[PDB]
RNA sequence: ACCCUCAGAAGGGAGGCGAAAUAGAGCAUGAAAUCAGUUGGCGAUCGAGCGACAGGGCAUACAAGGUCCCUUGACGAAUGACCGAGACGCGAGUCUCCAGUAAGACUCACGGGAAGCCGAUGUUCUGUCGUACGUUUUGAAAAACGAGCCAGGGAGUGUGUC
RNA sequence: CGCUCUAAUUGGAUGGAAGCAGGGGCGAGAGCUCCUGUGGACCGAUUAGUGACGAAAAUCCUGGCCAUAGUAGCAGCGAUA
């Protein structure tokens, strides 16, 4: 697995981390991405509405073949990612309730950091035509988090 | 309070006319990279040099642009070839025992990486005590 | 709109491709310069086989495109354009720093660069660029 | 271990052990291809063997390199004048003298200056040259053949006789 | 020039070896060497030997990895649930 990227100050900052999650690796970037420098409570805001579909989520590197959606503003291709947004979820909540536990204001405070990484792949076989057989894999994602006081 | 370097780290040696005249001549000149052909156009073809082999080789042929091939006539002047920047002669030194037979006015001295800091510590004062120059010197907190 | 021009050039009775040959080599050298009046410029030659050849250009052209400019304004620029290396970055900034004109839209007359006029009383086999844009099917607005 | 979180023997956070947890379980070291984040340089008007050599911009903790710029002066190869005086030419221009003089690369000396400053490194811009590599072939950028990329592996050896 | 192991002669290392990463210096060059970080136990030099000794290529071998792509398929069958 990972370790924390970048440096952080125990005093003034709180950790999560997701390991080893059942997840497409290419939403969780566009998710990361989207929801740094954001305070705690408005990316948990941001992605209930993303799982609910009234909030798209930007696709800028992975967006092949993907429909325009009117609310992505500077860009055009986007997406509503649940799982890897409901996965998103549980590290805030991991988060803020590690920084309260901690004496901080947990949804108030920053989003520092936040970026996914593919931790490996969960290997299948798909039988295909001809008497042979192809990969069918599933991408393991890790991701971290720091939360930062304003 | 602040970072200073053992031993006589300004020394500057004696060279005649000839040879401090050599040794500009090398700075000024220098030379081409030598780097392997298309070294740069794949990963798995490193910087290193080998001859351009091949019967239609650009760089082979002497085609302007395609680089520099290996000559003679590349050379540096036998009377300045090998000297360090500072226009001394280097000697390898290893141990204490290595520091004898060498001139400070035209030799400076090298300790080898593998050689640890309690006989270095021993070298260095030896070195500045027989007016030879550490090229790679220990910097203690003055 | 405004363009602030160090040479202000008349094109009346000159040799077109004269004026534009200098009016490049002047633009290269860093002027700004402002061709005046290019409806009344000059093109010597046989008009009938003159108007052929600016005719092909027009009817020249596919998909990827061959804008060819009818008024006498747009053929004077790009004769210049021809002149000048306009892909790069220097020749660019001296195409970009020379405008044609139809007619004269400062308070100074320009100057007549030389060898550059034709002496009508000499020449019968000429055209005017006006002439040469009517008959293209450009609208007369001058 | 304990505590917090969680649907939770998960995972996470905090914490404990140890010289070391970036020694935490396929757990010594931990390269390249390559991925996430980020820094520097370039960037939505512009052209493609991706560079070599020159020269500019911007960027640089130390260490392992310490040079570099400008006035002036000395030296000064090949080359080599302007102006002027006289003399030719229809003319563009030329000859003689001034003069092998002034100049002339490099190098050095005095005085003054720079320490992102000189080198060097990253990137980018300009100039010049430039259609990979290896093989096949008279002729390969080739619309001839081979390779997605990287790492490691991968081809004159033994005996006998001459 | 470089690689392995042998031998003689002679050195270095827990006051930090080899390796690796980034960086400095030398050599026309094969390549040598130094600094910083990492690592945490081995490593050289000279001379004479030894050879399962040097790769960009062989539709080369094995492993790993990227783009392809969040793309094709998860509809088609007289059993449309
Ligand atoms: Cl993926
Ligand atoms: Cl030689
Ligand atoms: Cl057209
Ligand atoms: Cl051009
Ligand atoms: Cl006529
Ligand atoms: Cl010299
Ligand atoms: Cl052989
Ligand atoms: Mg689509
Ligand atoms: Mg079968
Ligand atoms: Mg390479
Ligand atoms: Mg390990
Ligand atoms: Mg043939
Ligand atoms: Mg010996
Ligand atoms: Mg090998
Ligand atoms: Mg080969
Ligand atoms: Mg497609
Ligand atoms: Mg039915
Ligand atoms: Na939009
Ligand atoms: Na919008
Ligand atoms: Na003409
Ligand atoms: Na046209
Ligand atoms: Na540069
Ligand atoms: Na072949
Ligand atoms: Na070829
Ligand atoms: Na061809
Ligand atoms: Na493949
Ligand atoms: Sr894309
Ligand atoms: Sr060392
Ligand atoms: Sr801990
Ligand atoms: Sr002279
Ligand atoms: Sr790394
Ligand atoms: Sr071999
Ligand atoms: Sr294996
Ligand atoms: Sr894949
Ligand atoms: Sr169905």
């Amino acid at each position: 697995g990972i370790s924390y990227s970048v440096e952080a100050d125990p005093d003034t900052t709180a950790k999560a981390m997701l390991r080893e999650r059942q997840m497409s690796f290419k939403h969780s970037k566009a998710i990361a991405r989207e929801i740094k420098g954001k305070t705690a409570g408005e990316a948990v805001d941001y992605l209930e509405a993303v799982i609910e579909g009234d909030q798209p989520v930007p696709f800028k590197q992975h967006n092949s073949g993907v429909g325009h959606k009117s609310k992505v503003d500077g860009w055009d291709a986007g997406r509503y990612p649940e799982k890897a947004s409901k996965a998103f979820l549980d590290l805030l909540e991991n988060a803020v309730g590690n920084a309260d536990h901690q004496g901080f204001d947990g949804e108030a405070m920053t989003i520092k950091h936040v970026a996914a990484h593919k931790v490996g792949e969960q290997q299948g076989r798909k039988p295909r035509a001809m008497g042979r057989a192809s990969a069918w894999n599933s991408p393991q994602v890790d991701v971290e988090l720091i939360l930062e006081e304003p | 309070t602040e970072l200073q370097a053992r031993g006589l780290t300004e020394k500057t040696p004696d060279l005649s006319d000839e040879d401090a005249r050599l040794l500009t001549q090398r700075h000024r000149v220098g030379k081409p990279q030598f780097n392997r052909q298309d070294h740069h156009k794949k990963k798995r073809v490193s910087t290193s040099w080998r001859k351009p082999r091949g019967q239609l080789s650009k760089q082979r042929r002497g085609i302007k642009g395609k680089g520099d091939t290996v000559e003679a006539g590349f050379r540096s002047p036998t009377a300045v070839r090998g000297k360090h920047p500072s226009g001394f002669e280097e000697v390898r030194v290893h141990n204490v025992d290595d520091l004898e037979g060498v001139d400070g006015d035209t030799e400076a001295v090298r300790i080898a990486s593998k050689v640890g800091a309690r006989k270095r510590e021993r070298i260095e004062e030896e070195a500045e005590d027989a007016g030879i120059r550490v090229l790679n010197p220990t910097y203690v907190e003055v | 709109a405004e363009f602030d021009a160090d040479v202000i050039v008349d094109a009346r009775d000159c040799i077109m491709g004269r004026v534009a040959s200098q009016v490049a080599e002047q633009a290269l050298d860093g002027e700004t310069v402002a061709v005046v009046n290019a409806e009344r410029a000059v093109i010597t030659g046989r008009e009938e086989q003159i108007v052929e050849k600016y005719e092909k250009r027009v009817d020249i052209g596919n998909d990827n495109g061959y804008f060819y400019p009818k008024r006498p304004d747009g053929i004077f620029k790009r004769t210049i354009r021809g002149m000048l290396p306009h892909k790069k970055q220097r020749g660019r900034e001296a195409f970009e720093s020379v405008r044609v004109y139809l007619g004269n839209p400062y308070d100074e007359d320009g100057e007549v660069l030389d060898g550059t006029s034709l002496d009508r009383l000499s020449n019968i086999k000429f055209v005017t660029l006006g002439e040469i844009s009517e008959t293209l099917g450009a609208n007369k607005t001058w």
